[PDB]
């Protein structure tokens, strides 16, 4: 109510809560006053067994033209509403139940509440990493974690003043087939570039690096070195290549200047569009140039799991930027926190000189990281190593100083928690400590 | 009731870039001159191909450069017309204060 | 000042489709810096010579 | 030279100049660099 | 009570150099030729590398200088949408009064 | 614009017939210009899938950043009824 | 009395009159301390 400014009835749905059908101060029903404040030509919308055709191109009856009119949309964006609430419809039709309505509707909140079509609320579940999940056989916890995953992008994508549709295009896994010619001068320089190539006396990688950054755009060839070796990891597109099968189908089947079709050609643009998706990840997360060859080899230290491709989702690219607002905030001593990042040779006290903070700040700050129960918990070993690990201990920095408290004067809050008091309550001074 | 007007719409372009394909090579020709004397005469033949294309550089840079500048006139020679009408309604305001 | 939008949008129109862009010097120094190594590497041998 | 150089050394399989000098897209601004290489090539691997 | 709003931040960004290794000399090789014919073969060996030199300079500042232009002609577009709207608040001024 | 000179049948002409130049075939390449300039980045994608007969209807609704099911149904709507240049299933995305 | 002044030691009441007194946190008085007196070897001072 207080986040999104609605009434306590709508936040009620978000809830995972069925469409009301009580009235209330006597105003009519949720039920009413969504399907039937005016009555559609004197016929009621009462809910039953009968079935509603909710496909793209098929005229319905009054019971379809009540489900545009309550939710303010077209017979397009109603059979997308479909497939964001039910994945497994294989038709349209669905039943006219209480708890099929209300799953229409959770669906058309979580657009209009972030200011989203429903164009724009489908390409930012995939690119969430939701976009297989039904709203129709969701909990509650996963729901919550679902408008948390909405709300976090959604107000981070005005702060940086894109589109969703710009954010799809860095977080697609789906390329175009389509030879472009901004891929032949790609396909031709490669070609030209790499004629007398030895495997034994060369990395690929590394000779690639100069004619792969001509065709990209990229200012520097320590950047096209990293595109090429993130590209290994994931394997994109259909036909799963790595840059070492890229050369040779490149060294004996590709001829330059014919419009000739090539046998897998098809899976060679889906490999060159994934590399001009890696020259906008790294321009737009405007993330250092070492910092970034950091992420294409070690994702472990930025958060992923150990032995993972490093991602490139909306979840990530959050990450890449929080991690490049924070070496910029740095300054000139940003140089020499990133060299002993790379290293494991990063403490409080020299992390404390650079963000211009106490030295006890940060050493309480991870001392109470420690002592409590993180979903990625901090230890010792990973205080400052890992990326998740420092953004935590880093939060306790931003409640404290915003409290105008101690690390552990927010940690006695922690313990203040009603669930956590079941197994030991709280007396009444401990509570007069932590109101003073 | 008023309605408020629309928000101002962003304008873009399109930067669809060219591809002309590549060429083959002629077939090679055995002269009379041994290895460092057409060396030598290659190497001066290719360090003319230099100045050439050094020389081709430096004009279609000075060629982008003019056509910029004859942008920047036929736009300020635009906006010279709309500031000269305002500046009507300026002495028009006088009359009718 | 709809005029100075369509006049901005002309010039970065002719920013991106003129030879002499950014993409042309992104080919020019890629494939030169390929050129200035591997003929270091045959310059650096005759001083060795 | 190629030509020259295949006589010399009787190698009429060794091949540096490649067509791929002269790019349409870009006029061919490289075109006189990349044959300077390909005749040092060929003058290093004559005096090796 | 009326609160102040907090003074205007300073932004403030990274500047972190990088650092690429140095190269090792590869194996010398004893030629044919004297000591005057092949420091004249590469002394005009290495005049061509100076040459090289200059125009890889000269293309790297071309390549931050057209990358500025594209940086200012987008910058320039987005303060147009800014202006824009100030004169359809100026307008709906000029219906208010 | 050489695809107008040399296909005029692809942007709308009779087949065979030279490229016209008259106040209504130059609306025709205006408002084709302000097609391509309205795809953005996308628009080379496009336009490569234009001169070949492979564009079709998800495709363009990548680049006009519609969804796939509306130039669907626009699609099917525009060959049922009776327009005076017929849009069939062949030149449904290969005829301006 | 004495009174802890570590900056890890949620201490009595003496310590939050400190603060609210000071308008600091247990960080910056502790730091307070070091100013004040840097033969201290502990945190706890005398109410002196």
């Amino acid at each position: 109510m207080q986040r999104y400014a609605i009434h306590a009835e709508t936040a009620l749905i978000l809830c995972n809560a069925p469409i009301s059908q009580r009235s209330y101060d006597n105003q009519p029903s949720q039920f009413d006053r969504l399907f039937n404040t005016p009555l559609l030509n004197g016929q009621y919308f009462s809910t039953g067994d009968e079935e509603i055709d909710l496909n793209s191109g098929s005229t319905g009856d009054w019971r379809k033209t009540i489900l545009k009119r309550a939710f303010n949309i077209d017979d397009v964006s109603l059979f997308r509403l479909l497939k964001i609430t039910d994945h497994d419809n294989k038709d349209g039709k669905i039943k006219n139940n209480l708890k099929n309505l209300s799953n229409l509707y959770i669906g058309k909140l979580l657009a209009d509440i972030h200011q989203l079509t429903i164009d724009e609320l489908d390409l930012l579940l995939i690119a969430v990493g939701e976009g297989k999940t039904n709203l129709s056989a969701i909990s509650d916890k996963q729901l919550a974690t679902l408008i948390r995953k909405l709300n976090t992008i959604t107000s981070w994508l005005h702060t940086q003043k894109w589109s969703v549709f710009q954010l799809f295009i860095m977080t697609s896994t789906s390329y175009n087939k389509t030879l472009t010619p901004e891929i032949k001068n790609l396909l031709d320089t490669v070609y030209h570039g790499l004629q007398g190539f030895d495997k034994d006396k060369a990395d690929l990688l590394h000779v690639m690096a100069p004619y792969i950054a001509a065709t990209l755009q990229l200012s520097s060839e320590n950047v096209a070195h990293s595109v090429l070796l993130w590209a290994d990891k994931l394997q994109p597109g259909d036909g799963a290549m790595t840059a070492e099968k890229f050369w040779d189908w490149l060294n004996t089947k590709y001829t330059p200047g014919s419009s000739e079709a090539v046998e897998t050609q098809e899976h060679i643009v889906q490999y060159c569009q994934a590399l001009a998706q890696l020259e906008m990840v790294y321009h737009s997360t405007g993330i250092n140039e070492n910092a970034f060859r950091l992420f294409v080899t070690k994702p472990e230290m930025f958060g992923a799991a150990t032995g993972a491709a490093p991602a490139h989702d909306a979840l990530s690219l959050i990450m890449l930027t929080r991690f490049a607002d924070w070496v910029n905030a740095l300054g000139e001593k940003a140089s020499s926190v990133l060299a002993a990042f790379e290293a494991n040779s990063l403490t409080a006290e020299q992390l404390a000189d650079a963000m211009n903070l106490d030295a006890n700040l940060l050493l309480q700050a991870s001392i109470q990281a420690q002592n409590h129960q993180h979903l990625p918990p901090v230890t010792p070993e990973n205080a400052f190593s890992c990326w998740t690990s420092i953004n935590t201990i880093l939060q306790w920095v931003n409640v404290a100083q915003q409290l105008n408290v101690a690390p552990q004067g927010v940690s006695a809050l922690v313990g203040l928690d009603y669930i956590q008091s079941m197994k030991e309550t709280p007396t009444y001074a401990q509570w007069e400590n932590a109101a003073g | 009731i008023y309605a408020t007007p629309a928000d101002p719409k962003a304008l873009l372009s399109a930067a669809v870039a060219t591809s002309q394909g590549g060429g083959k090579l002629p077939e090679s020709f055995m002269s009379l001159w041994r290895f460092p004397h057409m060396l030598e005469n290659a190497r001066g033949m290719v360090s003319q191909l230099t100045q050439f294309g050094s020389t081709l550089q430096n004009i279609i840079e000075r060629q982008d450069a003019e056509a910029l500048n004859a942008l920047l006139q036929n736009q300020a020679a635009e906006l010279i017309l709309t500031n000269l009408s305002i500046q009507d309604k300026t002495i028009e305001e006088l009359d009718a204060e | 000042l709809k005029t100075q939008q369509e006049q901005t949008q002309s010039q970065l129109a002719f920013l991106q489709r003129k030879f002499s862009n950014q993409a042309l010097y992104n080919w020019l120094r890629g494939r030169l810096a390929a050129i200035y190594f591997q003929f270091y590497d045959l310059a650096v041998a005759r001083c060795l010579m | 030279a190629e030509q020259a150089y295949r006589w010399e050394l009787n190698d009429d399989s060794a091949r540096f100049i490649k067509p791929g000098a002269w790019q349409g897209t870009y006029a061919g601004l490289l075109a006189g660099e990349t044959l300077m290489l390909s005749l040092a090539q060929m003058e290093d691997a004559h005096l090796k």
